RNA sequence: AGCGCCGUGGCGCAGUGGAAGCGCGCAGGGCUCAUAACCCUGAUGUCCUCGGAUCGAAACCGAGCGGCGCUACCA
């Protein structure tokens, strides 16, 4: 099951965006 | 490393994988110019021809050995 | 100190290196002028740091918000393992010698991709089960892309031996989402059991010359070597001996004392078996300057391993081959064809003498010592280099 | 991280222990009807910095500086 894995990828681009909105 | 530069004209800097007697029959044939194998101590390696044939001196550096064509600068001069 | 071995394994131009860096810290040094570009030969070594705050990289916590800090709770070691096809041997040594596994699969490359395949079937035969699938690049893939990709891994891996493998996102730039790699990693991995009861043993993986140039010789320090222990506590003054030892084909032991024994920051006298030790003793740094001390059987003085040179194996072969992207059936072993038998960590290829569909035996140049098991792997020559084949156990 | 080399005139060497060193270069002039060749004159600098001995020092040495070869990551 790869349930609670894709959260964690969602918050993975949540925190690159915003951390680095350039790339 | 390996750089290589053409100036005029010498070509400085010459891989040794293949023998350096070999390379001078088939440049004074396709060149039609004097060729000359002067090793100046610790230098790069020169090979020396005469004329403004560096477009040539590209084809023959194409047809001996090179694959890279991309560390070759000649400089103008 | 360290109290489980934890390895990652993956294809080559994937990233573990730097992915182990951002979970424990220690910078991969890659040396020896060659190694910091394609691959490297030398096993990679790191400390990771498990403060778990129950309202981390530091054993205070002040990220989270609320002053509250972490308690200790786990010191985990980290194996870095080169996924290449050059090299296998030391591969398989790490792999005998780790005990939690993390895997790394590439998304916009081929999915399926042979090392990650490879070492994970690696990973199967040794009894490592418990691995965590990691996504180790995540910011170059589209949402759709990253979907299409986890059906993929999901549908691919189903029915291997490897059943329970939860999956991570991570990268190596980001330095985030880590503390879910630390939790899933106490949480699904725990420590095999390690205590007093089994007798010690030894199991060093790498040789370490210590020998400063430039000062004066006067006083100069020994021969350290990391060692790996699967059963038992060393403590501090006593008598050890390298069984594999010196070669006068035919070798002899080494004897020697233990000077001192770096656990992880510093020097301490009794340590946990699980984790890679260094062990400083009196031998000559010569014995530990090149690829020597690799994959050496090491006995505590009161025991007596024994050194065998025909050596009988149950062994088992996979349906197909590993590590390609062409393809061939296994093929059933012929005789007189030299075949690398790595028992657990031993670098060897035995000549093969008697063959049979489950049995075998096989002689070894160099003559190894045998204990209890020593779980084994098989290699060929095929692919103009080693490929792995199949699983070998010593049966006596 | 150590010991051995490089220490620039756009360049490689050259003496290093009397102070601006050669050729390659580049500019001009000479030669010839003209060109190449040949023949002359030139502007290039901190031979990286610190000191010592030193009438005299870039050099002879020494205590830091930028890169190269090995040890081989030398817990
Ligand atoms: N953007 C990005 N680059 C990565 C990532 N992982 C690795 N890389 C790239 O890999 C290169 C080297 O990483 P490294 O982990 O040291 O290589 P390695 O894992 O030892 C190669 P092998 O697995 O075969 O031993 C870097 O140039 C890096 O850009 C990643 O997650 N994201
Ligand atoms: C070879 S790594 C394990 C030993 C530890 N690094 C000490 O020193
Ligand atoms: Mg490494
Ligand atoms: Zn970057």
């Amino acid at each position: 099951v790869g349930l609670p894995y894709s959260e964690l990828l969602s918050r993975f681009f949540n925190i690159l965006r915003t951390n680095n909105p350039e790339l | 490393s390996n750089y290589i530069h053409i100036r005029i004209t010498t070509v400085q800097g010459v891989p040794e994988e293949y023998d350096l007697k070999r390379i001078l029959k088939v440049l004074k044939k396709d060149f039609a110019c004097n060729g000359n194998i002067v090793k100046d101590p610790e230098m790069g390696e020169i090979i020396q021809l005469q004329g403004d044939q560096r477009a040539k001196v590209c084809e023959f550096m194409i047809s001996q050995l090179g694959l890279q064509k991309k560390n070759i600068k000649i400089h103008g001069f | 100190q360290a109290t489980i071995n934890i390895g990652t394994i993956g294809h080559v131009a994937h990233g573990k290196s730097t992915v182990v860096r951002a979970i424990s810290g220690v910078q991969t040094v890659r040396f020896k002028d060659e190694l910091e570009r394609n691959i490297t030969i030398k096993l990679g070594y790191a400390n990771a740091k498990i403060y778990k705050c129950q309202e981390e990289i530091s054993p205070k916590c002040q990220r989270p918000g609320c002053p509250g800090r972490y308690k200790l709770v786990r010191h985990v070691s980290f194996v870095d393992c080169p996924g290449h096809d050059i090299l296998m041997s030391t591969m398989l040594s790490g792999a005998a010698v780790m005990d939690a596994a993390l895997l790394l699969i590439a998304g916009n490359e081929s999915c399926p991709q042979p090392q990650t395949s490879e070492h994970l079937a690696a990973i199967e035969i040794m009894k490592l089960k418990h691995v965590i699938i990691l996504q180790n690049k995540v910011d170059l893939m589209r949402e759709e892309s990253a979907l299409e990709h986890q059906k993929s891994i999901l549908k691919f891996i189903r029915g291997t031996i490897a059943d329970g493998a939860p999956i991570v996102p991570i990268s190596a730039q980001l330095k985030y989402n880590i503390d879910a790699v630390n939790e899933f990693i106490v949480k699904t991995i725990p420590v095999p059991p390690r205590d007093f009861m089994i007798s010690p043993r030894l199991i060093v993986i790498r040789s370490f010359d210590v020998n400063k140039p430039g000062a004066e010789i006067e006083d100069l320090k020994g021969g350290v070597a990391g060692g790996s222990i699967l059963n038992g506590v060393f403590k501090l003054g006593d008598e050890i001996e390298i069984r594999p030892g010196i070669v006068t084909i035919q070798c002899k032991p080494i004897f020697s004392n233990i000077v001192s024994l770096f656990a992880e920051q510093n020097d301490l006298k009794f340590a946990v078996p699980g984790g890679l030790i260094g062990v400083g003793t009196k031998v000559d740094p010569t014995l530990c300057r090149a690829d020597r001390l690799v994959g050496q059987v090491v006995g505590a003085k009161g025991h007596l391993p024994n050194i065998y040179t025909d050596i009988e194996i149950n062994y088992f072969l996979l349906r197909r081959l590993l590590g390609v992207k062409k393809q061939a059936k296994v093929r059933k072993l012929e005789p007189n064809e030299v075949l690398m038998v790595n028992i657990g960590s031993t670098a060897t290829g035995a000549r093969v003498v008697a063959v049979k569909a489950d049995m075998a035996r096989l002689q070894l140049t160099s003559p190894a010592c045998t204990e209890i098991n020593e779980k084994i792997a098989l290699s060929r020559r095929i692919e103009k280099h080693w490929r792995l084949i199949g699983w070998a156990t010593i049966k006596k």
